[PDB]
């Protein structure tokens, strides 16, 4: 009912547009309160905020204009830095595509600015990269040395100042100044302080107040923090160190498992990945990211039903998305359902809210098409899936197969041309090149076909025999 | 307050890294698709930004070199004080100093260089 009370009531029901809008009248009414005020911070500081935990983009210039590690070429096994890509699709030249997308992603690093420019924006991070990683109140008006003074005010102020408004400098300013006011005693401020560090750039400057804000007390957020200070630095052997020793602390955090998992995933040793992630299981069974995570794993490895088993508990955990019934199309057909397959694909096409999910809808239904025989139908929806994405290397390949298969090979020269253009570190394209190159001729752009195609999938087997028969005929 | 300078000069300091380190990329950038105008406006922005980094680098080590002399200046005077008393006191009175440093006790610093 009244001013006040019907807004911090609000607040604690997470409305965040009510709570500001009777704070606005609060505060026109009266120049001089400041609980509205601190509110109407909280309130628009919560409009916005997301966990600093799970936010790593780092960008282009730090994976290459910005070296940390130490060890410059460190054994392999101690640095960040399975199935064949015969059987999971990939993205690089290694790493097979993951489940569940974070925007700590960073699967795998470019060689130089040139390259990481001349690719596509989104292959190296879960959005597409970028070089570097009236108001309310004015940020040049107010004296941090006076709201330090008030802890209660300079907590929710420096929320609002380093989520809201994202000025780390003055927040750092706000942060210093409150933690020689609590006489360097509260963790908060020393976590706050480091983040600010973090995101300044200076990793050592912010591990030492992380490591200062555990020796004050142990929580899961400074564990967290740490870790990923340490893999900033490129140390993987230290972060699970200390997520052991949290471990040893909190005796069953599914956070510290997943990021155990994460990191060992990082590093792609998997049989110790689906460990952890079982042990998350064990802890939760509900959580989407072990459970996506072994449900691909499953379904890569021949596996299918189990996999439909994974997506079906997520389907009955109330998720609702494109990428959940197309999953679960995948299994359905795989696993040999035949009744619960398509109506899965048209729930997908319907729940996808971009151009690539439309895409890759219907490059899985022609998958589905070509299994069941019928090549126009997979035909259509290959073209389809070009129509939506038109850099979409996987349609053009199956495509141009699909051609070469009429007979057109013109056709399914340039298809193929194409897709290795589009994706190179696909082995696919460059190896049906020089298969149909060979078959006609052309031993010239064969052996730079299957070349390409041996850089791509190394350990490939039909290559190894067309690059003995190309060295062979040229002597 | 050498201590805060140098933690604000630092954080300064590190913005401006991440600047110059973007305008490299983004130099690249423009000379990659051969667009002058906007590569030598980065070269000119870049150049700005070396000059005002130096200026806070000259700065900050200046405050520094004076907070190494403060340091020095601390420890040596805690080992004058110890040095002043023969056999079982000495370490006595170095690690009372030391203990009424790290907790900002001044007065009980001058307490135990005085008599203790």
């Amino acid at each position: 009912m009244e001013p006040l009370l019907l807004a911090w009531s609000y607040f604690r029901r997470r409305r965040f547009q009510l709570c500001a809008d009777l704070c606005t009248q609060m505060l026109e009414k009266s120049p001089c309160d400041q609980a509205a005020w601190i509110l109407k911070a909280r309130a628009l500081t919560e409009m916005v905020y997301v966990d600093e935990i799970d936010v790593d983009e780092e960008g282009i210039a730090e994976m290459i204009l910005d070296e940390n590690a130490i060890a410059q070429v460190p054994r392999p096994g101690t640095s960040l830095k399975g199935p064949s890509p015969a059987v999971r699709p990939v993205t690089q030249a290694g790493r097979p595509i993951t489940g569940f997308l974070r925007p700590s992603t960073q699967s795998g690093r470019p060689g130089t600015i040139e390259q990481a420019i001349k690719t596509p924006r989104t292959a190296y991070t879960a959005r597409p990269i970028a070089s570097s990683s009236g108001p309310f109140i004015n940020l040049s008006r107010l004296n941090l040395a006076k709201y330090a003074q008030k802890p209660k005010l300079a907590k929710a102020l420096f929320e609002y100042i380093f989520h809201h408004e994202n000025d780390v400098k003055t927040a750092l300013d706000l942060a210093a100044l409150s933690t020689e006011h609590s006489q360097y005693k509260d963790w908060w401020w020393k976590v706050q302080i480091g983040k600010c560090y973090y995101r300044l750039g200076l990793y050592r400057e912010a591990e030492k107040q992380f490591k200062s804000a555990l020796k004050q007390q142990e929580m899961v957020d400074t564990f967290l923090y740490l870790a990923k200070v340490y893999i900033s630095l490129d140390q993987p052997l230290t972060a699970l160190n200390l997520f052991k020793q949290g471990l040893d602390k909190f005796p069953g955090e599914v956070t510290l498992l997943c990021g155990i998992a994460r990191i060992y995933e990082e590093m792609n040793n998997i049989s110790s990945a689906t460990e952890y992630y079982k042990e998350v299981l064990k802890q939760d069974n509900t959580h989407v990211e072990a459970i996506a995570c072994i449900g691909s794993n499953h379904f890569y490895t021949d596996q299918p039903e189990v996999a439909l088993r994974f997506y079906r508990r997520l389907l009955q955990m109330g998720v609702y998305n494109c990428q959940l019934f197309n999953n679960l199309g995948l299994c359905c057909f795989y696993a040999q359902q035949y009744d619960m397959t398509l109506t899965s694909f048209e729930r997908a096409l319907s729940l996808a809210e971009n151009e690539e999910e439309v895409a890759d809808v219907w490059y899985n239904l022609g998958h589905v098409a070509v299994g069941t025989g019928d090549t126009n139908l997979a035909h259509q929806c290959f073209r389809l899936a070009l129509v939506s994405n038109n850099q979409h290397a996987e349609a053009y390949n199956n495509l141009a197969v699909l051609e070469m298969r009429r007979g057109h090979v013109e056709q399914a020269k340039a298809l193929l041309q194409t897709a290795s253009s589009l994706a190179p570190h696909m082995y696919e394209p460059h190896f049906n090149f020089a298969t149909i190159s060979d078959k006609i001729g052309d031993l010239q752009r064969s052996y730079a076909a299957a070349k390409k195609s041996e850089a791509a999938f190394p350990d490939h087997v039909d290559t190894q025999h067309l690059i003995k028969q190309l060295e062979q005929h040229f002597a | 307050e050498y201590h805060s300078v140098h933690q604000k000069l630092s954080a300064d300091m590190a913005d401006n890294s991440n600047l110059i380190r973007s305008l490299l990329v983004q130099a690249e950038d423009a000379r990659l698709m051969r667009d002058m105008k906007t590569m030598k406006n980065r070269y000119k922005e870049l150049y700005d930004l070396n000059k005002d980094l130096l200026n806070g680098y000259k700065i900050r080590c200046n405050n520094h070199t004076e907070l190494l002399g403060s340091l020095k200046a601390v420890n040596q005077a805690i080992q004058r004080a110890g040095h002043l008393r023969v056999g079982k006191p000495k370490n006595q009175v170095i690690t009372a100093c030391r203990d009424a440093i790290r907790s900002n006790n001044i007065n009980m610093l001058f307490r135990i260089m005085r008599v203790g």
